[PDB]
């Protein structure tokens, strides 16, 4: 890992869409990082309050920075620091913000879901919104980010309203046969929205941006459901997350089940098990007085049994790049990653940990998953059998909480609290 | 059998769940009006004592 | 088992059920006194 000193202060950290910024937080300040000159600074912001909320435009220009009980929003020009805008408009609070991608505009959100009036940066055309019914869930972007869904609530019922973003009109509101929305999805080819209704019902509506439903991915009225759900990017697989330890994984191009992926418990259950843990050993060398007590990445064929709220229910189903396999596990194994194998639809990979797991990272353009589990170790899934990046004695206790990992899958960000690791992995490829 | 009532009815119980949460619901409605028109009238010009 | 299973989906679901409830009871709350500090 090629990396710098450990940056100081950041409690929390985001990156560019083009993966060559990173912006760190510290509770007053954000630090922008050019991180292929180096990981090196290009410039500092600071504010005399507390930020909760940190944001990249999708062209990194600006930075979205959102004051917490001081209902404030600022937003910064990098390569423009004579261009300062701020959001005071704080009768209605504001409560959060995020940016709309090419209307040059921020949507911000009142509290008490009254407004998410839309701020535009060239000429403020301030919108209402009627009853926005939250901040970032519920709220969605079409593939080609010309419509947007959200998720909205008035006549105490939800619905979705339509918007075109360009001008933000509503354009084809609709009524969802939903209990209580829960978040939004756009087709990856826009032929449809995905809407994920409330675990209660187990289901997903998808309807035609143009005509209402399309298709129902069935509920089963008297179970919890639909804990989580992601779009492949080929040409576009739904993989349903369900509460009962399984993945609808569906062709959205005939929205049919291409079989339940189940988690199980029996690892020799599936016909393709392959499983791993992490476990107790010594440095690579020639390692000399760095000390040893280390872990690292290996296979172990033996090991048969793998280790309401959040239990039972599909923590995740991250498609890898070109889909053909995906990183899930279940609340179930706090200890356990589940990786399935498509075009087999049967689980193989099956990684346990030191520790409890606290999330995974498909790399762009390949696999390794990332698993991160606050170890100061970054395992990987490698496809080449196994790999563990031991993080260095800079920040030598530093857990790693959070991960990000850049699109541009060279560069990672390790989070941790006022902490973070800036750095090239294992990355030659 | 009583399973079977536990089962019989939840269903039920899920319902009159709903019946609440849009009873809370139908209040904050009537809350979020009075913010909506509180707000056409104070702070329309109110909000010039802050701004 | 059976009986079991779908009075835990039940159960299971009533508990989120709630957890809506409570939302809009703290925003019920919370727009109370929001719309009292307008006022006053």
């Amino acid at each position: 890992m090629q990396f710098s000193n450990i940056i100081q202060g950041a409690c929390s950290a985001i990156f560019s869409q083009d993966s060559s910024l990173i912006a760190i937080s510290n509770g007053s300040k954000i630090l922008i990082k050019d991180i292929n000159q180096e990981l090196i600074n290009r410039n500092v912001y600071s504010f005399q309050d507390i930020i909760t909320h940190m944001e990249f435009s999708p062209d990194n220009q600006l930075i979205l920075v959102v004051q917490s009980n001081s209902n404030t929003v600022e937003v910064k020009n990098f390569n423009d620091e004579q261009w300062i805008c701020k959001i005071v408009d704080q009768a209605c609070g504001l409560l959060h913000a995020v940016w709309a991608p090419d209307s040059r505009s921020i949507i911000t959100f009142s509290d008490f879901q009254m407004k998410a009036t839309i701020y535009s940066l060239t000429d403020k055309q301030q919108y209402l919104i009627k009853n926005p019914k939250y901040t970032d869930k519920g709220l969605s972007f079409s593939s080609d980010g010309k419509f947007m869904a959200l998720a909205e609530r008035r006549d105490i019922k939800d619905y979705i309203g339509i918007y075109y973003t360009k001008d933000w009109k509503l354009v084809n509101h609709f009524q969802v046969d939903t209990m209580d929305l829960v978040d939004i999805q756009w087709s990856k080819d826009d032929g449809s929205i995905l809407v994920w209704d409330s675990s209660i019902n187990y289901k997903f509506l998808v309807y035609h941006p143009s005509n209402g439903l399309i298709q129902r991915i069935q509920p089963y009225e008297y179970a919890l459901g639909i804990k989580c759900v992601e779009l492949s990017n080929t040409p576009n697989f739904v993989a349903i997350g369900s509460y009962d330890e399984k993945i609808r994984l569906v062709n959205t191009l005939t929205w049919k089940i291409i079989t339940e992926l189940e988690h199980k418990a029996n690892i020799k259950e599936y016909s393709n098990a392959v499983v791993y843990r992490e476990q107790n050993s010594t440095l690579l060398n020639a390692q000399h007085l760095v000390d040893r007590t280390t872990t690292q990445f290996v296979i172990d064929e033996s090991i048969n049994k793998l280790p309401k709220s959040q239990q039972s229910g599909v923590t995740d189903v991250t498609f890898s790049f070109n889909a053909n396999y995906i990183a899930s596990k279940s609340a179930s194994f706090p200890n356990a990653v589940f990786i399935w194998e498509v075009s087999l639809l049967e689980l193989r990979y099956i990684i346990l940990l030191q520790n409890p797991v606290k999330g995974f990272l498909w790399s762009h353009n390949s696999n390794n998953l990332i698993i991160y589990a606050g170890s100061n170790k970054i395992y990987f899934w490698s496809l080449d059998g196994a790999s563990v990046c031991e993080l260095p004695q800079y920040g030598k206790q530093f857990s790693v909480n959070k991960v990000l990992w850049n699109k541009n899958s060279k560069c990672l960000v390790l989070i941790d609290r006022r902490d973070a690791i800036i750095g090239y992995p294992p990355i030659d490829l | 059998k009583q399973l079977q009532t536990e089962a019989q009815d939840l269903k039920f119980v899920l319902q009159k769940s709903e019946e609440r949460c849009l009873k809370l619901q139908d209040e904050n409605s009537a809350l979020k009006n009075k913010l909506d028109t509180i707000s056409a009238k104070v702070y329309l010009p109110s909000c010039e004592k802050g701004f």
